């Protein structure tokens, strides 16, 4: 065993080894490792991704103009923002100008992933590690309607409808096939929802599963299809017909139509559903305002995203603010630059990976993609690990740094970059919440503080798809209809040799495409994705990433169920395909 | 009376095919899970992690064994000992095996399931390979798409529950209900594609009147898929209809077929 | 002024006149007059359609195979239901049997049609008569959410919801822009709903208004669209492919998915808003099991509908019973015979119509339609009508007698025709519905009855649409996939001459097409409709029809606001077009 | 802010279209009435009758005269000097061309205000009339078919509502939008007619297969709507997707063009 010392925590590796793996509830494959002490204290945290496929190599010699549908297989989850990432790095490669149509649905488009993806993550992925389900069965219906009428404007409340819920779960359970259910947490002591609000959350899961069908209906509008919808370098290709011969062929009033119907309903879910959820939640795991706060207090990141002015991704024009806090200094939020060598770097000396020198990291721009299975002194064997090596090479996700510091991403993270930049709706919410949970603003740098702020996120998302489509509405009644430039969409018109970065904020945090170009086709490939960040493994200083830093110092009620593990990871939001790509 | 147990399995993936099983409009995910089948086994949804998923896992293959139908998501990876996808500290086709070998039969989900999909596109960087080239005893029906249709899916399942059989089968192991026929050959563009109206640049006002996307790229014409008369999402759409051609996503090797915008 | 007795009834055109024309909230056009004696009750009602179209005229000469697309335009609100009755008649002529599937999915675009009928009237048409649109401005959301959760288990009863409802509602009439709310009866002395009822119902009116959209998917499924659908002589025309190549094109697994999805809302929606509101109006209306009886104790009539056994139209196949009774004389059901000259026949003694001798009523296989506009001795002038002139001839609509009576159809008559032939579900579920309400079963022969039967109906049809589908499964199951028969698709095969009758029961009563065909095109078609009866003029004997006899006798609080005259005609479903056609 | 004030009035009809109107998706016919226009008159919908009716419709036309927008549903009846179809005793027409003159401008809803529909099938009994032809000093919109497309109605409400003018027409005063193309230009089984692949009879193994209803007398080709694009009742179906060729029923005199199985 050994013991080092890293951003304020102690790494000992003594004591009792736990294995998570496989981490469900996730996207895609991860494997967690701790070392708890006699108090059943984390104090050692190892993540890692157990999956790779290799984009960035697959990438190498296409058509720019077809990345976009490669690099959206990175993720079905985050469906679409890769996609985005890439048009945007083709562009800025070739200096492609979108029309301002473009740039307000692919605002749109983004949008209503955050949307989609924090209410199913909310309900779906986390939502288990919070509510007991089978718990929900002792619920009295008329103290669940009660109680759901006391946090909510929601019509879906009646006794009736919570007996009938009940019952549901009831003839589910009664014949022993418990599904998704089997061999869960139930009953673990961190379990705090009496059981009128497991029965109103579990309610909300079912609402929750049925409504997100809906949300992506934007998506197929301007995109054709969820998941995986289709876009072009130059703009979108859904042409735009109000009050022409053929408008049945493009997107037209009764198209624009369904679209609002869509956003209207999105932000009642949201607001009447998922918000007061949230805080319920907040009101009985008011200790989880102080687990779990990991970098959040120390390092966080934010590129920014949703240009507001088409093609300027400047601080004026981003509505998702950017920026960058280091050494717990959030009166300095520090300016990010995505092509300046010194800033964004990713480091593989613990990863499955080959660089010249592995003891330093490398711009993207100067990124290397050569995969390298070596586990080197592995309990067990490189085909059956009983524990990682964490001193070695322990995971297929590459450990990016910012200025050489250990940074986290996503809904907490950019919560608090717009908060200390001044962002007066991002303040007036925050506080609002924290208020009403009577939680010093400190409760939101923590495992609950990341589900409060997704939640937050959804709400902001669900006001943006409005403002998105109502400046749609203002170009198409001043006769602005155009969707594409098309004056560089062929090879010949581009540089011989260019590059170009693509960046956003996608649901699970900041996002990086970048791309060099030469003779036509795509000379390099390398992406950098918010659960690479988050889920990163050590650096040449032994600093630890996000996930690590977060589950350390972790109490745990019974070391063979890992519900506080669980709670902590899920609270991020996982994308392992992401991270790993 | 008891629910037919079903085991879904994840190899490499981006989860598209669990995404669009839940988007399912009739029946509902919810109804297909609490109502027509048992979802015994699923990583993406399950309560349980780790040890306690492994029992899951282990239990109903072992109590349902020659019982339960297995659904696999993604494929498995043959390079590096496999160790490209890792579960449980062991590759996963050991998982993908050990679930197969139990099953009564088998569905691959998807492209990638089917076919192989991103990662099998050149250079393949994880020999990453279809399920019916590991799986060679076993009824296999592949579902291809990148994902395939939400109510195809949710059609599929109620199908296999209600008549209590798996669907007939082209050569290739594709339902003939939903791939019998091409997206060419029920695409409402093909009034255009005959009188050759083609759009020829993006939104130029071919595009603006929902003309023909062949010269754009449109790989309809060798596709086999559902997409034009059921469409997506409710029936709200399909990638031509909203001015994109079609990637070609439900057949074989799409990807290394040359560019998307290319003949 | 004249006095004279019939059926009862003392029928005095002496003291003030009363008109109400236009007659809203039907279908079509109507004006009724009546006379009011000096206790403000009436002793005269005349009821008068304003509108004639002559389907009977166009479809001479057309091909029999064309006949349901013309006389499905006989109404657009019991849409399909001429359709069924026409492609009935043409293969009763013909000699054509139609699969069982054909048969199964006719079924169901009935039974769909009269869960649409019955719920749209019940809120749309009849509901602003006994809900107070505007007192629900005055109601207690909280009080209104226990009130609806005390009556069911229907999910959207909290009281933000009911606030929310409330302030759209404000909102709307603030401005002074009340649009179908202005100039309204509200206030009158007879509304007699709680301000929480008033909200309760305000607030399903436009859940209903919502809902009512997604019940004809079904329609659109199997009939291609909604309103009217398509059809064919020989059954369907929507081929099923459920396992082979090209179910793309066909009606398929997922299609009848759809229709499933659609069956278990529509009874749901039926169950928990319709049929406790139509109680609830029942609870606080009790006084009106006791008005606009009518013919309802005297004559009424049902054909039949709904064959589960495949072109058998008898007694054993119907699933809703046919029969007569007259006399009130409940105790002997008669059977019904729609060839028989002496049994149905039309009278135009008091019509717009000539006939060689007026004095005699004609069978459909013998009837005319040639109009002729001869309102005789008018108050004003031709172009003028100030009082119509009920000694001759004052209406569009011919006069329905059967073997010379004066019959009632509808829900209520279908309700007593099968609960007289004693079937147990429907006497046990009227013996139910009157026990609740603390009534005799007499309080049924009513306006109130008519109301609480077309609510049983609408159950009841939502049940028979799962029954149907589940035929129809069966079928698909056992390799029975039969939509169409074409044996006698082509002229060439068809008698030269030959003729028949369709009859079903539409949601507003008894439906017969009377069809004659010769040298392959139509010689003849009569169509006899239940407005038809129910809303028909005096016969040579001065007999009056269902819509009179309800309104005689009956107390007006205030003569200039007809709020009682539009109770109790509403509460027939008046289709003043299909009455006509 | 103010709602737009719509009258909307009937003549000689079967109500279609107030019912394909309420049928609407999106908007749904509920936040039409409660936000987007003023349905100030409407027979089938409205809570005032006789006398109260005629009283709104008298103080609407005044008030916002010149200020309106007039729906038709149906059409005015020449014969019998107008009194086969009468409004408070007079003739429908007198009424027809009371609101005619206060409105901005007037939307023919349906066959029956564009064309005639089915009453104005020989032998045209009533001398039913079309709009256009008793109002010839307004700008009337043509939305024609058996009925209009319900999304198809809303949309163009909101066209007016959102843009604040009429959308462009035809020649024929049909709104380009929706009626600048037929249905054969955009059928999904026009692969079928290209090839020669037609049903034959009902039921046949090509209706099985979704094939072209050409020779089942599908007037499609003749055909100006958007039930190929937009589809019915939410996107479900559209009369060719369920198995039966297009009637005609959105073109002028389409009753007395031939039997409906004919060419
Ligand atoms: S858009 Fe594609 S699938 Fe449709 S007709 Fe053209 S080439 Fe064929
Ligand atoms: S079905 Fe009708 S509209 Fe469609 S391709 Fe054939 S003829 Fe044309
Ligand atoms: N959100 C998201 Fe997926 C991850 N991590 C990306 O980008
Ligand atoms: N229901 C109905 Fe229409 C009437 N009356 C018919 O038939
Ligand atoms: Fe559908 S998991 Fe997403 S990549 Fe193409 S199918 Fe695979
Ligand atoms: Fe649409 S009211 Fe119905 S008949 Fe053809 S449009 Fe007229
Ligand atoms: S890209 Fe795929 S989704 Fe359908 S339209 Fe083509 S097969
Ligand atoms: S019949 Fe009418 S509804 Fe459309 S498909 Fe033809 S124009
Ligand atoms: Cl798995
Ligand atoms: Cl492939
Ligand atoms: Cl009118
Ligand atoms: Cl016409
Ligand atoms: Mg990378
Ligand atoms: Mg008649
Ligand atoms: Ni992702
Ligand atoms: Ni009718």
């Amino acid at each position: 065993s050994t013991q080092y010392e890293t951003q304020g925590y102690t790494i000992n590796n003594a004591g009792r080894r736990l294995v998570v793996d496989p981490i469900t509830r996730i996207e895609g494959h991860m494997r967690c490792e701790v070392n708890i002490n006699d108090q059943n204290v984390i104090t050692n945290a190892v993540s890692c991704g157990t999956m790779f496929r290799g984009l960035e190599i697959i990438l190498q010699g296409r058509d720019p103009r077809d990345a976009w549908a490669f690099v959206e297989r990175i993720c079905g989850v985050c469906t679409g923002v890769h996609a985005l990432a890439s048009v945007y790095a083709i562009e800025d490669a070739i200096g492609i100008k979108v029309p301002d149509n473009a740039n307000i649905i692919r605002n749109i488009m983004l949008a209503t992933l955050w949307c989609h993806d924090h209410l199913v993550h909310f309900y779906q992925l986390a939502g288990m590690d919070w509510i007991d389900v089978l718990d929900a069965l002792k619920a009295d219906p008329r103290k669940t309607s009660e109680l759901a009428q006391s946090l909510s404007s929601w019509p879906k409340s009646s006794p009736g409808y919570f007996f009938d819920v009940q019952n549901r779960l009831k003839k589910f359970v009664e014949g022993g096939q418990l599904g998704i259910f089997r061999n869960g947490y139930w009953g673990h002591p961190q379990y705090k929802l009496p059981p009128e609000a497991n029965l109103m959350g579990f309610a909300h899961y079912l609402e929750a599963l049925d409504f997100q069908r809906e949300i992506v209906k934007i998506h197929a509008v301007f995109g054709g299809k969820n998941p995986h919808p289709n876009w072009i370098v130059g703009g979108m290709p859904c042409a735009i017909n109000i009050d022409e011969s053929g408008a049945v062929g493009a997107v037209n009033m009764e198209r624009l139509n369904l679209v609002q119907s869509i956003i209207t309903r999105t932000a009642d879910f949201i607001n009447n559903v998922m918000i007061p959820d949230a805080l319920a939640i907040g009101q009985f795991n008011k200790p989880w305002s102080e687990i779990g706060t990991g970098l959040s207090d120390k390092c966080v990141l934010s590129y920014g995203a949703f240009p507001d002015i088409a093609n300027d991704f400047g601080e004026k024009s981003l509505l998702m603010p950017g920026g960058a806090v280091i050494n717990g200094d959030f009166n300095n939020v520090l300016p990010v630059d995505l092509v300046d060598p010194q800033q964004v770097q990713e480091f593989v000396d613990h990863a499955w990976y080959r660089y010249p020198n592995d003891q330093v990291g490398r711009h993207p721009f100067d990124g290397i993609t050569d995969p390298w299975y070596n586990p080197g002194d592995v309990k067990g064997s490189d085909t059956n690990i009983q524990q990682l090596n964490e001193q070695e090479r322990y995971s297929w996700i590459k450990a990016p740094r910012w200025r050489g510091n250990a940074m986290e991403v996503g809904p907490l993270a950019r919560t608090l970059i717009a908060y200390h930049k001044g962002d007066a709706a991002t303040v007036e919410s925050v506080d609002r919440m924290m208020s009403a949970l009577n939680l010093p603003l400190s409760g939101i740098q923590s495992t609950l503080g990341r589900i409060l702020c997704r939640a937050h996120e959804a709400q902001w998302a669900a006001g943006k798809l409005q403002y998105f489509f109502d400046k749609l509405m203002t170009n198409l009644k001043n006769g602005n209809l155009a969707t594409a430039s098309t004056e560089k969409w062929e090879p010949a018109t581009w540089p011989t040799e260019c590059r170009g970065v693509g960046f956003t904020e996608a649901p699970r945090g900041a996002l990086g495409h970048w791309a060099a170009i030469r003779d036509g086709k795509i000379d390099l490939y390398q992406c950098v994705v918010p659960t690479t960040w988050n889920a990163s493994p050590r650096d040449p200083k032994g600093q630890i990433g996000a996930y690590e830093a977060a589950l350390m110092n972790t109490k745990m009620a019974i070391p063979e169920q890992p519900l506080e593990i669980l709670r902590t990871l899920h609270s991020f939001d996982p994308c392992l395909a992401c991270s790993t790509h | 009376k008891p629910r037919i147990p079903v085991v879904w399995i994840h190899g490499l993936e981006c989860t598209c095919c669990t995404e669009s099983f839940i988007r399912s409009a009739h029946p509902l995910a919810k109804d297909v899970i609490l109502s027509l089948i048992s979802l015994d086994y699923d990583d993406t949804l399950m309560a349980a992690a780790g040890t306690q998923a492994e029992e899951v896992f282990e239990d109903i293959i072992t109590q349902y064994n020659g019982k339960y139908i297995l659904a696999v998501e993604g494929n498995p990876p043959l390079g590096e000992q496999g160790m490209f996808c890792i579960s449980s500290g062991r590759p996963f086709i050991e998982k993908l095996k050990r679930a197969a070998a139990g099953a009564s039969a088998i569905i691959a989900w998807g492209t990638c399931a089917s076919w192989g999909c991103v990662q099998a596109a050149r250079p393949n960087p994880t020999q990453a390979t279809p399920i019916d080239k590991v799986i060679t005893d076993k009824p296999i029906i592949k579902v291809p798409g990148c994902p395939p249709i939400p109510d195809v899916m949710s059609a599929i399942i109620t199908y296999m529950v209600t008549f209590d059989r798996l669907p007939d089968v082209d050569r290739m192991g594709r339902p003939l209900m939903f791939y019998g026929q091409r997206i060419h050959d029920k695409c409402y563009r093909r009034a255009h594609f005959d009188a050759g109206e083609f759009v020829q640049s993006w939104d130029d006002d071919a595009a603006r009147k929902g003309y023909c996307l062949y010269k754009m790229g449109c790989k309809g014409p060798t596709t086999y898929n559902a997409c034009s008369s059921t469409r997506w999402n409710d029936g709200v759409s399909f990638p031509i209809q909203s001015g994109h051609g079609c990637l070609g996503c439900a057949e074989n090797g799409f990807w290394d077929r040359g560019s998307f915008y290319s003949r």
